[PDB]
RNA sequence: UGUCAGUGAGAACAAGAAAAACGACUCUUGUCGGACCUACUUGAUCAAAAGAGUGGGAAAACCCCGGAAUCACGUAGACCCACUUGGGACCGAGUAUUGCAAUUAUUGGUCGCGCAACGAGGAAUGUCUCGUAGGCGCAGCUCAUCAAACUGUGCCGAUUACGUCC
RNA sequence: AGGGGGGAGUACGUUCGCAAGAGUGAAACUUAAAGAAAUUGACGGAAUGGCACCACAAGACGUGGAGCGUGCGGUUUAAUUUGACUCAACACGGGGAACUUUACCAGAUCCGGACAGGGUGAGGAUUGACAGAUUGAGUGUUCUUUCUCGAUCCCCUGAAUGGUGGUGCAUGGCCGCUUUUGGUCGGUGGAGUGAUUUGUUUGGUUGAUUCCGUCAACGGACGAGAUCCAAGCUGCCCAGUAGGAUUCA
């Protein structure tokens, strides 16, 4: 497909649950409310 | 030393479409053909090509 | 291959998780339904692939929210110690489905080739002590479309050791 | 007896000795260290005490040579884009890529070259355009025809922005590993010229620098522990999409 928040359609793009967070890595790009607690 | 394609055209009118009709003991008519059911008025004139015309702006099969 | 065992049939029975909304139409004094699934019936006075209509859901609603593999079975099933009726990989013909575009993309499909490999496989080398190893299936993931991959849930479920430091 | 280290206890001369050798003893040339002791690290086919199914024992299942899928190497080709290569490469770059994605190749295009400060307004290098031509592309880029024209597009410099280009040995952030072990650091005091050391230490216990005891250490800070997340048993909450109980039927 393509993406919204980088141009780059490559270095992989995530559609799961109607979000894109991969093509700025969610790690960096947090506070979507996620939690690592286990 | 070859740029292919583009260039300068330079091209189009001159002072040609001077004016509308001239007048001033009766209107003596324009320097092309008329363009039947044009949507821009009457203003748009068609080309004398291959015994076909066409206008270049409203697109229209017409012909002489 | 005989410790699903290879082609046939029937029984009982599982759990996370996914899903929906387009400035596109219609609707009004400020605006509703179509790109998700599954149900049901025609799809057999004659195949599969596959066509279409009705019906519900934003999910503890989705029809019993949960099912067919491992398993069970003597119904007195069939095969039966063979590279076969064990395995598939090559190869040709046909058709439907998906898509902006298919050039085996399609592949859940027909039906050829199987009498092509391979019979537990030299040296070498991997990793786990318990609901684990091993065996088995399902969903998510990616996304025109395809999962021998990856991630998660569930099912069947041991032998040995519980010691030492070489 | 010695005057940086080599050259050399060599060479020449000379005295002693049967000989092997002994005494005496340079230079040419070359080099900037050689050497002494202690300390902290690292290594040892050194020692001692411990700990790990990424180590081994017992032993269950595979891979390793077939037929397939995938990755990498090689060679190939227009291009076969590229990162990574013991472990912390190699179904890895959420990488199951056919047009898109795309680095790379075969070709065309745009202005993104914006910014007019030095120039062309009307009729411009122009915006849009049927036919004809251009070419894979009737495509309007281009060129001819003729039409539609804002004057932004266009002309010359400077200026510019964009990039999946290199450098990860310019760099930020993030991840892997060292390291899945029990390790780490300062103040004051003690010791040493100093580098350093003591605290952080003989013993026992524990996965554990986890504890008790002891001491030139005393009192502290992290990691560990604990706090968290999930699982197993249970109380309270507790019912209309959760599911049972009895009778009527």
């Amino acid at each position: 497909r393509h993406c919204v928040i980088c141009s780059n359609q490559k270095a992989v793009i995530r559609k799961y649950e109607l979000n894109v967070c991969r093509q700025c890595f969610r790690e960096n790009a947090a506070n979507i409310g996620f939690s690592k607690l286990r | 030393p070859i740029h292919r394609h583009k260039l300068e055209k330079m091209r189009a009118l001159k002072y040609f479409k001077v004016t509308e009709n001239d007048d001033g003991s009766f209107k003596v008519e324009r320097t092309r053909d008329e363009c039947p059911n044009p949507v821009c008025g009457a203003g748009v004139f068609m080309a004398q090509h291959k015994d076909r015309k066409y206008c270049g702006k409203c697109h229209l099969t017409y012909a002489a």
